[PDB]
């Protein structure tokens, strides 16, 4: 089959932005939030 | 009831354990609630696997493949046996007081890191500047003779 | 631009208990039932 | 002669939800404070 | 230089912790790195609010309502005091992997938590039911007695 | 004779931020492993 | 929590390591940061993969097969298990002193290198020149008598 192997190893052009934050938080999920109690 | 890949590896497991004490036969009959008879814990055995669980997690030298067979041919047991197969563990006393003399310095941790980027470009970049000065030179060498 | 702090993450559980004649009887929700979707989407956001 | 009893359970079952979660209600309650003590100061630090 | 709502407070004290020992003020010398002589370190003292923010970190018994004075009037000291004063606790050996053995309740303490409402909640219904039962039959004969 | 220690001060201080991150950062890399396996283990239990 | 596939093949050669010795416990207590005791290590093994891979790298004979088949099944722990796992390699006074005499050998390969083709086309052809003149006649004799 053809290999994309040596085009696999690229790299895309960094560039910072203005204001930091928001970093490691790419993969996180907490539980879903409740309702209150209904009377 | 139970699947028969578990039970080739569960019930010679029970059973020869049973023959190597017979101290854990009473216990498990406690644990479960079945008859002190080994025929009648066996058939409890072979009839439920939340029992067999049960039964492997009460015996636990030689019925951990067992019980990790059980586990992977059995997925739907897992929360119900966890949740019968559960012990508090103890607490420290100081270990909260303890704990509270850190908050001022997790915090530093994450401002370097929210500056550096990942927790894992924190590590490397702590690790690149604890390493040797000879390792730049080489790097500056092998760029001085037209490697990169 | 920072999305994750303008933006929110969206899940929700809620429940709904009535008596009939002396049994209580109890209906569960999920958010994704009420949106019209039938899998439970776990990356979308919703800006503030 | 336990028909007393497991109409009590089938009705305490009926008001938490599954059966799994009424043990683990049980065991929570039953569980030691400084755990809550302790869920508390993780809380207080920012930790959620 | 520091002000005089400050300085009339914080001065004398500091002059009297000099007074009561002058084993601090090498201490405090070495510190801020100044000369060792009171003369000098009081100049300062008066001349640096930072400086002087630093002794009252050194000396806190009876500077420590100087300190709040100075932390009071102000506030960028104090953003540059957290920074200049850190000392890094000592960590047990232990403390990871005995964090790790409540991995498995703190969850078990969340998913009862998420159910009964807030913290406030379970607190408050896990005293309503280990509270006596006379207690119950007290409130149901006052509400047999028509009172709400 | 300081002219060559300030100046790498200041060039240090341009790259990271103020004086205060410079102070910050020096002190996180001056700062024990166990800290950081700590937040790690918070991170892994799902504590942000 | 660690797959019951790995699980199988982790833990009870962990448990054969520190039946075999036990100055290999306080070690891996020091490394990953739990009790010293070996249920505590173990119970840490079980929650944590990434405790898992820490310590069948710290024991090194018998948890390679254990350690490659977890590196299997769980694959995104490998960046972190070896930004955790990194060790010095120790590098000698005159390694980039004599690697700097070597550009004057590296630049005439790599140049026969373009000439010939490939570098498996330039050790072809050096083997095919190391080769006896035996094989040249013997192949122009297979030439003449019809042998392409």
């Amino acid at each position: 089959p053809t290999s994309m192997k040596a085009l696999d190893h690229t790299s895309i052009a960094s560039v910072a932005p203005l204001e930091r934050g928001s970093v490691d938080t790419d993969d996180r999920n907490s539980a879903p939030r409740r309702g209150a109690n209904f009377s | 009831m139970l699947l028969p890949v578990v039970a080739r590896a569960a019930v010679p497991a029970i059973e020869s354990a049973i023959a190597a004490t017979p101290g854990l036969v009473s216990r498990i009959a406690a644990a479960i609630g079945s008859k002190v008879s080994p025929s009648a814990i066996l058939a409890a055995v072979k009839s439920n696997p939340v029992v067999a669980g049960l039964t492997l997690a009460q015996i636990g030298s030689t019925g951990y493949d067992a019980y990790q067979q059980l586990l992977e041919n059995h997925p739907e047991v897992a929360e119900m046996l966890k949740d019968l197969s559960f012990k508090a563990d103890e607490i420290q006393p100081d270990f909260i007081g303890n704990l509270g003399q850190y908050r001022e310095e997790l915090e530093l941790v994450e401002d370097a890191a929210r500056f550096v980027g990942g927790m894992s470009n924190l590590i490397r970049l702590r690790q690149a500047l604890e390493l040797d000065i000879k390792y730049y030179g080489l790097k500056m060498q092998l760029n001085d003779m037209g490697y990169r | 631009w920072p999305w994750h702090e303008a933006s929110t993450e969206f899940a929700y559980e809620d429940a709904y208990s009535v008596t009939i004649r002396n049994k209580r009887y109890t209906a569960e929700v999920k958010e994704f039932e009420l949106l019209g979707l039938g899998q439970r989407r776990e990356r979308v956001r919703i800006l503030k």
